[PDB]
Parts: C-alpha cells; structure tokens; sequence
C-alpha cells in the first residue's frame, strides 16, 4: 500500500474543496472532493458512451462512434440521438478534466510543491476545448467538431483539412509542427544526457553533471545547464501545443481558402511582383 | 505477410518494454509497506528488479538499488482513523518535527562536490571571481515575511559555481546569526525581498548549518523542507 | 504570487569553465566564447568552448557544402535575380532524377545530378556527426545513450532518402530539397499510398510524437515544481534520493496510482522520443515495398 517513505507525507490538509471531508485515500490514490467529481463526471460519460452504442447497435470499439449534431441544428440542442448525446458526453469530459486539474491542484498543496503540472495541463484541456467549443461556436455549429470515435476522429481530421486544401501550408500549423518535432528532440537528448552520466563506461565512476555539461560544449558549443533543459522541455510542450490550438482557431473563421493561397500575400509584394523569372513569374 | 508480422512483432516488443521501463523505476520506495512499517501483501504483477551498484566519483563509496529501506529518523505522526487510507496527523509542531510538506530525507551529511573534488556550493564571497552579473543584487535589503513585518537582510548569496546559478540568500536575523533561504522560494524586488512561505517569526527556526562556509545534502533537505512547509503551516501568520 | 523558476531572477558570472578534461583532447577544444545574458535569464550564460577535432571539420565541411550546392541551384532557378531569390525562396526545389534513370549515377545535373551531389554531401555530413556524438562521450568516458539515441532519427532519414528509393529500384522515390517541396512529396505520398492513418506504425509514431510532448510537459513541470528542494540536481539525487525525488514521485503515485524513480523517469523519456523515429522509419519502409495501399491492407490485414 504505501511506498517506503510515504507516511510522513500523508498528512492532513491542503484541499481546496469541503475540508476533511474526502481528504483521504483509496490504495495509491488520493481522493479529495474533486476526486470524487472526477469519478462522477467519468461514470456518466461511459454510460452515456454505451447508450449511443447500442442506438448505433454495436459494440465494436473500433466502430463505436458519437455524432455532434448536424450543422442543421446550429448552435442549439439537439435530440439525444441526433446529436444531443454527444453534447452531453462533451459537457461531461470538461467536467472530467477539469476536476482532474484542480485534484492535482489539492495534491500540490498537500505535498508542497509548486503548480506547474496542473499548469501545464490546462494546455491540454484548452486545446480540447478549442476543437470541441470554441471553434465549433465561432463558426456556427456544434457540427464543426470532432466526433468521440477511435478512426471516425481521425477521419474529420483528414477531412477538416482537406477542406482548405494541403494544411501543411496553414501557418501557425507550421510552427505548431516546429515545437513538437523540436521537442521530441530534446527529450531524446536530455533522457539520453543523464542516462549516460548516471551509467557509464563498464567499471567507471557515476559521472557528474559537469561531465554533463563538457559533453555538449564540446559537441555543440554550448550547455543550457540542468534547470535549463527542464524549463525548455516545459516550454516546447507547451508551445507546440499553443500553436496547435492557434493554427485550427483561425482555420475556418478567419481564414476558410486554401491555405496555400495565403502564401501569395509574400510573393505578390509589389517590389518583385511583377520581377519575371523563377518560379512564380 | 510482412507488415503483419512486423506489427504483432513491434506489440510485443513495446510490452517487454514497459515491463523493463516499469521493474527500473521500482529501485527505490519498494517494496511496498503498511502504514505501520510492516511488508504490504500484494506488491503487484512486477518482480523487484535485480539490484545495481552505482560507483561514486570522489572515494564516497557505492550505492546499491534496490536495497534495505529505512527513513533513519523517527516521524512524529498518528494515526486519525482505525481502517487504512486516512491522514496521519502531527503529533507536535509538523515544522519543528519535518513531518508533511515540512518533511525532509536522511541525505548524507558531506556537501555535493564539482567534477573536480571541491564543494559545488559555496557563499559567494568565497568563490573568486563570481559577481552578480545581471538583475537586481539582492546583496544588502531586508528580507519580509508573508506577515509583511521585516526579519533580516541579506549579507551574501551562495552560488553553484559549475552552474554560476544563485541557489540560496544567506540571510542575517535580529540576533546576529545568519540562515540560508532557497533562491527558489523568494521573490528579489526593487528594494526588498519578500519570502512568502515564512512570517517573519519563524525564520529563527529555520535548520542552520554547523560549519559557514558549507551545506551538506542533509541540511539542504532540512532547510528546503522548513521553508516549503511554512506554505501549509504558517497559513495562520500570512494575511495578503 | 509565487515565483515559478522560468526565468532567473538574479545572474551569477565568475571564471569561464574550461571543463573536465578526461581522455579529452584539449589541443582540440576551442576557446571560451562570450556570455549571453539573454541566454543567461533561461539557462547557461556561457557560450562554449567547442570541440573541433577531424569528424568535426569534415562534418561541418559537407554540411556546408551540401547547404551550398543547394543554394546555387535555387540561385540558378531564380535568374541569379536577387528580388526573384527572396520572392520564390520557398517554392525552388532540388528534386531527385527521373524515374527513367532508375539508381543511375548518370542523371544529367540539371535533370537530378546535383540532388545526388547534395545528398551524398549530406549523407558524409550526417554519419560523420553521428560518429562525433560517440567519440565525445567516450573521451568522458560516459555511456552511448546519446549516439544510440541519434541512430533512430538516422533510421527515419536513411529511410526516407536512400534504403526506401534503393527497394524501389529509384531515387525518384527520394525527398526534394526545398521548403514547400518536401511539404507537398509528404502530403502525396500518403495519397498514393492510400493515406497513411491506416498504416498503423505511423498511427504509432503519432501516439509517441504526442505522448513526447506529453512527457516532456510532466518531467519538466514536475522538476521545476520540486527544484525549491533542488530537484534539477538528478544525478546526485539519484545517487542519494532526496525529499525532492520523493515528492516528485508521490505527486504522482497520488494521482494516477504509479510512478518513476529519478534514473527511472529518464529511461521512460529516451524510449518515449526514440521510438517516434524507430516505428516511424518501419512504416515508411513497408510503405510501396510490401503495402501499396494501406486501407487495402486495414481491411484484409495481410
Ligand atoms: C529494424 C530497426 C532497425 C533500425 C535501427 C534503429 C536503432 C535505434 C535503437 C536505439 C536504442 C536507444 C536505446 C537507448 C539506450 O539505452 O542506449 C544505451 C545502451 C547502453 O549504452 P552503453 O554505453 O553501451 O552502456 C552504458 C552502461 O553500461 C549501460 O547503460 P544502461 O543500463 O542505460 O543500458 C542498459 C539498457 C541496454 O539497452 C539495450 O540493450 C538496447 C536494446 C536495443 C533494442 C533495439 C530495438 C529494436 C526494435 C525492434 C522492433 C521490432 C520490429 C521488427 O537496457 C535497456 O534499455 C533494455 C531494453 C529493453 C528491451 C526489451 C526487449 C523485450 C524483448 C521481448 C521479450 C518478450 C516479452 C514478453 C511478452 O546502448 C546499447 O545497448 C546499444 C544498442 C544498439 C543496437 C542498435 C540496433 C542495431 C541495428
Ligand atoms: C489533437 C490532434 C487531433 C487528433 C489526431 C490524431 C491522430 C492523427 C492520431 C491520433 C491517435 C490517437 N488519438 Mg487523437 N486526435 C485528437 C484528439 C484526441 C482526444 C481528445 C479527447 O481530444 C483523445 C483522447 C485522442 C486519443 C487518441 C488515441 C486513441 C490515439 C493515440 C493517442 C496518443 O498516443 O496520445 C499520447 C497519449 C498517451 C500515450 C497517454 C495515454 C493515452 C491513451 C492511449 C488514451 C486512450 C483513450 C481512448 C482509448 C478513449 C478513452 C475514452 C473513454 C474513457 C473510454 N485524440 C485531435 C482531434 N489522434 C493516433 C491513433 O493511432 O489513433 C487512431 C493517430 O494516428
Ligand atoms: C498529408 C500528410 C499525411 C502524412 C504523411 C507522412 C509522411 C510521408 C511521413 C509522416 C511522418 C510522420 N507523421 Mg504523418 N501524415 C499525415 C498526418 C499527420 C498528423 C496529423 C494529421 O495530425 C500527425 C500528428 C503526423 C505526425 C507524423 C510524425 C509522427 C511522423 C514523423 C516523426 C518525426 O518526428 O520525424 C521528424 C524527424 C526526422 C525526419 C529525422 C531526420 C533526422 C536527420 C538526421 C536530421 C538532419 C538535419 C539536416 C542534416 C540539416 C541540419 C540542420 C541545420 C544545421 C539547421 N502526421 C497525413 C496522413 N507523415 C513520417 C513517418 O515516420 O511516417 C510513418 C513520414 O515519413
Ligand atoms: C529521436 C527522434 C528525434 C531526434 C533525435 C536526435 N537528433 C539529434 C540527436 C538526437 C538524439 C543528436 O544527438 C544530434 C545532435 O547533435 O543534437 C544536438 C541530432 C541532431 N538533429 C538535428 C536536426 C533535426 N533532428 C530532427 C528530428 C529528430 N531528432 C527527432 C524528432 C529534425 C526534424 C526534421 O524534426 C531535425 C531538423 C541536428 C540539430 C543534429 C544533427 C546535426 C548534424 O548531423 O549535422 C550534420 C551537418 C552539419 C554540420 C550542417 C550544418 C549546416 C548549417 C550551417 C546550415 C544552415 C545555416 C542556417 C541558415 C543557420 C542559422 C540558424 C538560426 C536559428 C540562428
Ligand atoms: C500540453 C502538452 C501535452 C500534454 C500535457 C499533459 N497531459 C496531461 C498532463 C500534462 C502536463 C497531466 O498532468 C495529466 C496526467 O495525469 O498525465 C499522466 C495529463 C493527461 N493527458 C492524458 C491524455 C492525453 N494527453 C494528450 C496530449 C497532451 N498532454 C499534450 C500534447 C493526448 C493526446 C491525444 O495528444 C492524450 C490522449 C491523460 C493520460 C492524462 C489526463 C487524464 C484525465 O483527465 O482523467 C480524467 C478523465 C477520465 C478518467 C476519463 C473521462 C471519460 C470521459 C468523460 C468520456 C470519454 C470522452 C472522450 C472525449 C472520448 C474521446 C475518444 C477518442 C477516440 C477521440
Ligand atoms: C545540457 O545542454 C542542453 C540540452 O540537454 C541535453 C539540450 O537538450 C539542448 C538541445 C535543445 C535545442 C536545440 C532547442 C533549441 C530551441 C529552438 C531553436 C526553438 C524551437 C522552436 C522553433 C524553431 C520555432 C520558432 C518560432 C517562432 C519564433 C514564432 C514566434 C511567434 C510569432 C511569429 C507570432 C505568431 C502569429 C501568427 C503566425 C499570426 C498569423 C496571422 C494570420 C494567418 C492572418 C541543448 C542545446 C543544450 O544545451
Ligand atoms: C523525476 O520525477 C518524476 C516522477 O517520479 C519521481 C514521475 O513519476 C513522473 C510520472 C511519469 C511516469 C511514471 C512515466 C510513465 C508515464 C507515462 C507514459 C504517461 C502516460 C500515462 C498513463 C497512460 C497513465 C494514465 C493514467 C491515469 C490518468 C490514471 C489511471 C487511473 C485509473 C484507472 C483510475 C482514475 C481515477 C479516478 C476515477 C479517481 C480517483 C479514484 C477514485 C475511486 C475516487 C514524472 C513525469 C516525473 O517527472
Ligand atoms: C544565401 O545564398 C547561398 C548560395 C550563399 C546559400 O547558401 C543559400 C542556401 C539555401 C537557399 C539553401 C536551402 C536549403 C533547404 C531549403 C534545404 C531543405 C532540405 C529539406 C527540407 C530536406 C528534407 C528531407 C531530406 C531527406 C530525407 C534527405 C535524405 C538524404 C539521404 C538519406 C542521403 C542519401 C544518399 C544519396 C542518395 C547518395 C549516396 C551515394 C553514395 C556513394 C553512398
Ligand atoms: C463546459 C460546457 C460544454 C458544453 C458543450 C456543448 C453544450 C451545448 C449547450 C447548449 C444547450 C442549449 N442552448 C442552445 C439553449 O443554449
Ligand atoms: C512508452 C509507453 C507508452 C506507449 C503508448 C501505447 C499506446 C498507444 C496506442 C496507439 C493506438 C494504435 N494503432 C496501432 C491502433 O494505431
Ligand atoms: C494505467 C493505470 C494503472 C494504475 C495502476 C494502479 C495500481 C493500483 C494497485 C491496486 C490498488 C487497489 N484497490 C483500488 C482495490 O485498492
Ligand atoms: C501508456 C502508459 C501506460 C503505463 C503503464 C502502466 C504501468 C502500471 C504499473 C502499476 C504499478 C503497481 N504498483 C506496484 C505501483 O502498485
Ligand atoms: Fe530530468
């Protein structure tokens, strides 16, 4: 049940919500109240998840699919199985999320630490919320969104993007790709960094951080140090994730052409607009 | 065919994987235990992973993982309830004790050496050509407590040379002593430095150190600690 | 509020660091460059010094010179026109030969010549570099994690330019280099492939792209969320666990019911990113040499 230095931390205190009440925990687990609403929020869901399975009529996973309404219906409610269900599931995630962020809140406060998890977080629940609300509600209708079904999302992925043509061309999408791709790289180098120095060479002594650090001025003329790295993997996370939201944000409100078309605002700039030769004279 | 092959091949791989990824992290901590200290029944599906010897850069010995588990300091706590699950409350002051977010582990008592042997962590003024280099030199203003009345000042700051990273403001208090304040936990204005965790008359109990020119792990943990619980436990002092 | 420890609050600068000097050959190292304050507010003030050495000096060489013959010829499609150079920068491209050519070494120059010119300069620029990410860990006499960790991008690379175009009998099959270019090959590769969300390991590698950011985002928060009790110290913390790692580690066993240890939590993150790269390289490769069409393939599976 509890980890060989645990106890002295399982000390009372540190909700935000209801006092001693649900301050407590559950094997490994801790509760708190929003423990409890999270559990809540993700029962219904599933129910709710299963009762559109069964007006769909399978139970196939791979099949199971829940509908935002149709475009029809705007921005108002719909009828359970013409799109109500899903609007509820999607009432019911948030719920589910959110909670999940402020136990994590209460867990912070209960340990000591700083907030930057439950921060952190919050990035991915906006960028949810911006596919699911946000969009969806500056375009004009709940049908906008994405539908909660393992191949069925992905295939609004590719159709949503195939609307305004190649989407590699949407700029934030660009620079969104930049960070995850960047990001990837450097969690593979940082894992990789403190590995090595943690297991070296057979028979070798640990090696130190500043070993850590020669290893890289000498590789590429420079070392972010420890607490650097740390707050540049926060950071690319985040941005890669900021990005996201942003690039899909515009799509379709601002900007509902073809994406690459947008590229003709640079190349039309009347000092070499009409400069013949190249590629686009 | 192939592809078929290669993915229920990759499947398999990936959960060996995990089951490598998942018995590593389970070097410390475990096994598992009762909240009187007894071995817990059901320690999961994975085995304890065969233990590890890490050799230790300055003749500070070995370290094997896992191995024998012991806290090496008696916690001043109860129990609240009579079934498992519940918090287990101070039996004393949670500060003074290093019990809760207040809590501290038995490091070793010698300082964190550089790659070359020498203390990582030095006062400033003992570290030869280190100046503050950029931002407000905290060097000489009061430092304020979360109650928002003044409790010393600021007579060095003691930096991680191999980082030349500022990790704790030696701060001198009414009495003429000085205590350490994590750089982390402590907010450097224009004309002051305002710590929030602490009001001013708990600075005082603040863990010192028994030589000045040097901190050892465990008292890095026993400050740190100190600090981090005045969050939850001076919460009756801070006003805002 | 808090402090959050994003940003220094105070820069400390004392004797440039030289480093450790293990089987190092110091004749090699560069000098101490200047000190970035700007960088000083996020990480290490200190730019270098940095290791030349052989593999270096080659490495750098045909970087450059892969760059270059790039360069000229995106200067050759813009009728040396400076104006027409900034204007259409995007849309130049150096594309592989013909499919006529098959493997041929013998494409004219204007006709992919000079794509293969470029590519064998990147392809020595490439491994030289892997082998100098080996070397200087050794000098130190620290682990391979590193160049191990390197050869999956590699993998994905190699794939992509040189092991799928020599499977399929051409270098057509190869990847232009140009911005826009190498953006429409992608999107038209899926295409013909018969889009590639039904090849399940680039339907893997997303899950690893995702979960690395998801990751990176955890290790990162969790230690800056601890460092008020010098989390960012890993290696000693390992050696010697601290109530930082210990933190850190119930945070997390208290929500989600299991967790790392400080070594651990690194193990999950080198494997996490390298396996984007790994499942990735394999899925491109079974793509037109064994699968043609992937939703053929998602519906028979075999
Ligand atoms: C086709 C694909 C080919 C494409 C090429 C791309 C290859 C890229 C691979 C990169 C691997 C990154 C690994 C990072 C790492 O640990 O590196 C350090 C690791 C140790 O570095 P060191 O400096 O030598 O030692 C320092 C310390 O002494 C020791 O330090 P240490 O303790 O950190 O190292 C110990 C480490 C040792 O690490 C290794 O030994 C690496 C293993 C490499 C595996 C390669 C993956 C191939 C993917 C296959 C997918 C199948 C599809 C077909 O332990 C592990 O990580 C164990 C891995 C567990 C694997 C689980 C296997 C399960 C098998 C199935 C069992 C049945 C399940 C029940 C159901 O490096 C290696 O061991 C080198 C591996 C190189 C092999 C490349 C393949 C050649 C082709
Ligand atoms: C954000 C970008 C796009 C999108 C584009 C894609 C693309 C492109 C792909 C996926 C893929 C996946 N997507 Mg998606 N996906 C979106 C939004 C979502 C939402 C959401 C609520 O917002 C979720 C939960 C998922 C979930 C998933 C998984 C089924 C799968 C692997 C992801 C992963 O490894 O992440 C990293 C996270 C982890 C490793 C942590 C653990 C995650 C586990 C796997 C979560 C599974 C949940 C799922 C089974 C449903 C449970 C809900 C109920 C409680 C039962 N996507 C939006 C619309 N998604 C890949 C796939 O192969 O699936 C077809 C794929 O190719
Ligand atoms: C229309 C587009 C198609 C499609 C076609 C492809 C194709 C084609 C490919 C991918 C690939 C990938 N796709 Mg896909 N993909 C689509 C939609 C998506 C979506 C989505 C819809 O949300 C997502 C999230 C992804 C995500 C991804 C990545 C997981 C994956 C590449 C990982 C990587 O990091 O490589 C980045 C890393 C590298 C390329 C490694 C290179 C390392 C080298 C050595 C670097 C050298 C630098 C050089 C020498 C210059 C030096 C630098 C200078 C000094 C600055 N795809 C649709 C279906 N996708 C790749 C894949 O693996 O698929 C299975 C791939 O080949
Ligand atoms: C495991 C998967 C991920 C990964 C890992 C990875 N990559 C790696 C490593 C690892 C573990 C290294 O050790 C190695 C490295 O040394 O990094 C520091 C590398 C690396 N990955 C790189 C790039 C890279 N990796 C990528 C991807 C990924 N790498 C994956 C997501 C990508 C993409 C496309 O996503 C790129 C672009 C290099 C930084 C470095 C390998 C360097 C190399 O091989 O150099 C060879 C040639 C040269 C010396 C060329 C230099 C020519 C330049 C001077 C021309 C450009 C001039 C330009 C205009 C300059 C200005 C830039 C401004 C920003 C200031
Ligand atoms: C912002 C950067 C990245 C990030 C960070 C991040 N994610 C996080 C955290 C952080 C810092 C956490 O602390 C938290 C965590 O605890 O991790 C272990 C979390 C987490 N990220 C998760 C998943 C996740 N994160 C993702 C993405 C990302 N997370 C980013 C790329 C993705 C994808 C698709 O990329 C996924 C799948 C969870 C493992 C965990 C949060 C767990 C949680 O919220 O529990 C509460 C909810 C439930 C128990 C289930 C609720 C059931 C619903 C009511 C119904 C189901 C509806 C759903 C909409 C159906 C979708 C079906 C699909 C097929 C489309
Ligand atoms: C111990 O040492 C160290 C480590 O450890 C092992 C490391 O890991 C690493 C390795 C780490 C790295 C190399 C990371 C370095 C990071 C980067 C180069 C940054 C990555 C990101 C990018 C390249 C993306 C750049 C994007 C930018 C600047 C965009 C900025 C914002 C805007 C333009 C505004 C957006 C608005 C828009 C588009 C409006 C649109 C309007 C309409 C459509 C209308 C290093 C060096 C290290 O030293
Ligand atoms: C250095 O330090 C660090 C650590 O350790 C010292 C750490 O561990 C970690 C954490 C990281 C790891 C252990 C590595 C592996 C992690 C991942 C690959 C992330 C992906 C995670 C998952 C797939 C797990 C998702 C699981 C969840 C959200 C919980 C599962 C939960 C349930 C089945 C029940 C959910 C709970 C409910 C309903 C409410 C509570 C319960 C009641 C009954 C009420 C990090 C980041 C770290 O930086
Ligand atoms: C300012 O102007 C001057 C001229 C000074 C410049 O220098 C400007 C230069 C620029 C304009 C340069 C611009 C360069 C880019 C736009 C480059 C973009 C490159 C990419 C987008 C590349 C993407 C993908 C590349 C891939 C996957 C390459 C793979 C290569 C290989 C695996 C190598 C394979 C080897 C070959 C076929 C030959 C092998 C032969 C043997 C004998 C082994
Ligand atoms: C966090 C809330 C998320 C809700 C997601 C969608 C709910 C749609 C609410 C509309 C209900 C009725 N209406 C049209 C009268 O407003
Ligand atoms: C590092 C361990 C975590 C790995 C995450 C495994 C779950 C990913 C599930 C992806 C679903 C994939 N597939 C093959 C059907 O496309
Ligand atoms: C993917 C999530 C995995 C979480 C693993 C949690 C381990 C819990 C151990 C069993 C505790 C049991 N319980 C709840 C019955 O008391
Ligand atoms: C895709 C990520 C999935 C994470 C893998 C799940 C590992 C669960 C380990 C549970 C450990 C149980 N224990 C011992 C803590 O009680
Ligand atoms: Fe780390």
């Amino acid at each position: 049940a509890l980890l060989s230095f645990e106890r002295k931390y399982r000390v009372p205190g540190g909700t935000l919500v209801g006092g001693n009440l649900f301050d407590f925990w559950v094997g490994p687990f801790y509760v708190g109240f929003f423990g409890v609403a999270t559990f809540f929020f993700a029962a219904l869901g599933i129910i709710l998840i299963a009762w559109s399975a069964v007006l769909q009529g399978t139970w196939n996973p791979q099949l199971i699919s829940v509908y935002p309404p149709a475009l029809e219906y705007g921005l108002g409610g719909a009828p359970l199985a013409k799109g109500g269900l899903w609007q509820i599931i999607t009432i019911c995630a948030t719920g589910a999320f959110v909670s999940w962020a402020l136990r994590e809140v209460e867990i912070c406060r209960k340990l000591g630490i700083g907030y930057h998890i439950p921060f952190a977080f919050a990035f991915a629940i906006l960028a949810y919320l911006t596919l699911v609300l946000f969009r969806p509600v500056m375009m004009g209708a709940w049908g906008y969104a994405f539908p909660y079904g393992i191949w069925t999302h992905l295939d609004w992925v590719s159709n949503t993007g195939y609307t305004y043509g190649n989407f590699h061309y949407n700029p934030a999408h660009m620079i969104a790709i930049s960070f995850f791709f960047t990001n990837a790289l450097a969690l593979a180098l940082h894992g990789a960094l403190v590995l090595s120095a943690a297991n070296p060479e057979k028979g070798k002594e640990m090696r130190t951080p500043d070993h850590a650090d020669t290893f890289f001025r000498d590789l590429v003329g420079y070392s972010i140090g420890t607490l650097g790295i740390h707050r540049l993997g926060l950071l690319l996370s985040l941005s890669a994730v900021f990005f996201s939201a942003l690039c899909m944000i515009i799509t379709g409100t601002i900007w509902f052409d073809q994406w690459v078309d947008w590229w003709q605002w640079w190349v039309k700039l009347p000092w070499w607009a009409n400069i013949p030769g190249g590629i686009n004279g | 065919d192939l592809a078929s092959l290669a993915i229920y091949s990759f499947w398999i791989f990936l959960a060996g994987l995990i089951y490598y990824l998942q018995t590593e992290n389970m070097r410390e901590g475990y096994p598992l235990e009762n909240e009187d200290g007894t071995p817990a029944a059901n320690q999961g599906p994975f085995p304890l992973p065969k233990p590890k010897t890490f050799i230790l850069p300055h003749g500070r010995g070995t370290l094997t993982v896992p191995g024998p588990e012991s806290e090496d300091r008696p916690i001043a706590l109860a129990r609240t309830a009579v079934s498992e699950g519940f918090p287990h409350a101070p039996t004393g002051d949670p500060m003074k004790d290093g019990v809760g977010p207040a809590s501290w582990v038995a490091r070793r008592d010698l300082p964190e050496l550089d790659g070359h042997g020498h203390n990582k962590i030095k006062p400033m003024k003992a570290a030869a050509g280190f100046h503050v280099s950029a931002g407000k030199n905290p060097i000489g203003l009061p430092v304020r407590g979360c109650d928002l009345e003044i409790a010393g000042k600021v007579v060095d700051i003691w930096v991680d040379i191999p980082e030349q990273m500022a990790r704790f403001l030696e701060v001198e208090l009414k009495d003429g002593s000085t205590r350490l304040l994590p750089m982390q936990m402590v907010k450097v204005q224009s004309n002051r430095v305002h710590v929030n965790a602490l009001s001013s008359d708990l600075f005082a109990g603040i863990p010192t150190i028994k030589s000045p020119t040097e901190v050892t792990l465990l008292e890095e943990d026993k400050i740190c600690g100190y600090v981090a619980g005045g969050l939850m436990y001076a919460a009756p002092k801070r006003k805002s | 509020a808090e402090y959050q420890n994003i940003f220094s609050q105070v820069q400390v600068r004392g004797p440039a660091d030289l480093g450790m000097t293990e089987d190092v050959n110091l004749a090699n190292r560069s000098g101490v460059g200047p000190f970035s304050t700007l960088l000083g507010w996020f990480g290490n003030a200190q730019l270098g010094p940095i290791y030349l050495g052989s593999l270096g000096v080659l490495s750098l060489f045909s970087g450059l010179m892969w760059f270059f013959t790039i360069g000229i010829w995106f200067w050759y499609q813009a009728g040396w026109n400076p104006a027409v150079f900034l204007r259409d920068l995007f849309f130049f491209s150096l594309e592989p030969p013909a499919p006529e050519y098959g493997l041929s070494f013998a494409a004219p120059l204007k006709e992919g010549g000079l794509w293969l010119i470029a590519s064998f300069f990147m392809f020595v620029a490439v491994w030289s570099w892997w082998g100098r990410t080996y070397l200087r860990a050794q000098a130190l006499g620290m682990g391979k994690h590193t160049a191990w960790a390197f050869l999956s991008a590699i993998w994905l690379w190699m794939v992509l330019g040189f092991i799928r175009p020599i499977l399929m009998g051409s270098w057509s099959e190869a990847v232009p280099y140009g911005i826009f270019s190498h953006l429409d090959w992608t999107n038209n590769f899926s295409l013909v492939h018969g889009n590639l969300f039904y090849n399940p390991f680039h339907g893997l590698s997303i899950a690893f792209l995702y979960g690395s950011a998801l990751l990176f985002a955890m290790h990162g928060a969790t230690i800056l969320a601890v460092s008020r009790f010098g989390g960012e110290r890993e290696l000693e913390q390992i050696a010697d666990r601290g109530t930082a790692a210990e933190r850190a580690a119930l945070f997390w066993r208290w929500t989600m019911g299991f967790n790392a240890t400080m070594e651990g939590i690194h193990r999950w993150a080198i494997w996490m990113a390298v396996l984007v790269t790994l499942t990735g390289g394999i899925g491109i490769l079974l793509s037109g040499t064994v699968v043609d069409n992937w939703y053929v393939w998602g519906q028979n599976h075999g």
